[PDB]
């Protein structure tokens, strides 16, 4: 019944528009219950295709070929580990330009603007503010349009993903007490709110009348659409080069991820995405790219996978100067002069050094004495001292270093104590239980947070001892 | 690389903020 669904989406909209609530897990399960009740009453994806997704890869190649893309030297293969990807059919040398996609093939915020979505786009404040959501509805509308220019692309996309939107409740439960689970909560709530909001908007807006979505628009549709966008979308320049926009990039976006550097760039002159080989690829070898320097929390939540030995992995750490601090005003002014907020969320990194220049600078100011602060505020050398604040080669004093690394060691240790399991229990779960891909993603993610924190504890302890040695031996302070 | 392209670049999905 259309009336019951309208009733349920109004309840879902209400529920998912209330502010953030130790009630976040309860709220999440409450929203899940509503979403699953809606999902079980709907018919899955509004549009499904008769063939297997590989049945449509020849159409993808022919379409891309006719519009100027590279279609020789690789084939599509379903790999067990990464899913479908590209495999070399000839030897491809590192730095060879082997893959290119002209703009005509892309789905962009601009092509969304000029599509059947156009009228709703010009009127809806969310679509105008958020190109990622616009891209998601663009994909849905074209998916439900049998003569869309982009059907060869849409028919070769996956039908499901491993973003946490597809996790079972017990798979997300593994993440209780972590940092990442709050971003899992937010993604689920955002997505449920967006589905209910746009469901009602499509029913009430004249601009939506010609959209296929007006006759069918399921929660499954929206979960698929946003998961397609978050696991594949890209920032590229506009045609004029004057702005950035969001885009889906056919054919090239089939490359799976490995460690390395970004080797894909936009060529404005010839108006196409260009990819040079990240490494040598022998015939028979999967062609990989490096997606970008994201954390494993970002790979799980937004890309749907956990990358082992992600050398850019990190966790968040919130720090600020407290207004109870007797030196608050001085510290806040030094931070301001260094371009650093008095409170923010920093990162702790898996690769040494565990902290960035900005975080080192914050921690030095955080632990400065009044005399040290005065030297960063007054006189002909103050600006020089601000300039080196993020430079580990130029400490403010040995005492300042000992204090800040002591603080970091204790804080990272304190954070380790807030997890419901230890690192060793996590390894034991992974060794002794037989788990799904999704459950393994969750347990590896919670293990990775703790391992980053433990590495930060050891690193700060080592730094504390190094700087305490310089202090006891009255080493001469480096000068800038 | 003038316009490096980051596959699956993270975006803000929070329409309230
Ligand atoms: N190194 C990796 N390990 C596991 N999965 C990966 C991976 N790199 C990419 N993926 C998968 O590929 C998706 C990005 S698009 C890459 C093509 C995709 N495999 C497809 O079948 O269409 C991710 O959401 C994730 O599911």
């Amino acid at each position: 019944s259309p009336k019951e669904i309208l009733n349920l989406t109004s309840e879902l909209l209400q529920k998912c528009s209330s502010p953030a609530p130790g009630k976040e897990w309860e709220e999440y399960v409450q929203i899940r219950t509503l979403v699953e009740k809606i999902r079980k009453k709907q018919k899955g994806l509004s549009v499904t295709f008769d063939g297997k997704r590989e049945d449509y890869f020849p159409d993808l190649m022919k379409w891309a070929s006719e519009n100027g893309a590279s279609v020789e030297g690789f084939e599509m293969v379903n790999f067990k580990e990464e899913g479908f990807g590209l495999r070399a059919t000839r030897d491809i040398k590192a730095e060879e330009l082997f893959l290119w996609v002209p703009r005509k093939l892309l789905m962009t915020v601009e092509s969304a603007k000029n599509s059947v979505l156009g009228p709703l786009y010009s009127q809806d404040r969310i679509l105008q503010a958020m190109g990622n959501i616009a891209l998601a509805f663009h994909l849905l509308c074209e998916r439900a349009s049998p003569n869309s220019f982009w059907q060869p692309y849409i028919q070769t996309l996956p039908s499901e993903y491993d973003t946490p939107l597809y996790f079972e409740e017990d798979e997300v439960r593994y993440l209780q007490s972590t940092q990442a689970i709050h971003d899992v909560f937010s993604q689920y709530k955002n997505t449920a709110r967006q589905y209910a909001y746009f469901y009602k908007v499509i029913q009430t807006h004249p601009h939506a009348n010609k959209l296929p979505l007006k006759d069918s628009f399921t929660y499954e549709d929206y979960r698929w659409a946003v998961s397609s966008v978050m696991t594949r979308q890209n920032q590229i320049p506009t045609e004029d080069g004057s702005r950035v926009t969001l885009a889906l990039i056919p054919l090239w976006d089939m490359c799976n991820h490995t460690n390395g550097l970004i080797t894909t760039g936009y060529n404005l002159e010839d108006d196409r995405c260009e990819c040079v080989a990240l490494q040598d690829f022998r015939a028979g070898e999967q062609i990989y790219i490096f997606y970008g320097t994201r954390s494993n929390a970002e790979f799980v939540i937004h890309s749907g996978f956990f990358f082992d030995n992600n050398s850019h992995d990190r966790v968040k750490i919130k720090l600020g100067v407290s207004k109870s601090d007797r030196l608050y005003a001085m510290k806040a002014e030094v931070l301001a002069r260094a371009g650093i907020p008095t409170s923010s969320v920093f990162a702790l990194h898996f690769t040494e050094p565990p902290i960035s220049a900005q975080l080192l600078a914050f921690l030095r100011v955080f632990c400065m004495t009044e005399e040290e602060l005065k030297e960063h505020l007054l006189g002909d050398s103050a600006i020089d001292r601000i300039f080196t604040l993020g430079n580990s080669e130029f400490p403010v004093s040995w005492d300042n270093e000992v204090k800040l690394w002591t603080f970091l060691e204790d804080r990272a240790s304190l954070l380790l104590k807030t997890y419901k399991t230890t690192i060793e229990e996590d390894k034991s779960v992974l060794k002794n239980h037989d788990l799904s891909v999704r459950a393994k993603m969750a347990i590896k993610l919670r293990l990775g947070e703790k391992e980053i924190l433990e590495k930060a504890v050891k690193s700060a302890a080592v730094n504390r001892e190094y700087y305490r040695q310089q202090m006891e031996e009255k080493a001469p302070l480096p000068k800038y | 690389l003038k316009y490096p392209i980051e596959h699956g670049i993270v975006t803000n999905w929070d329409d309230m903020e």
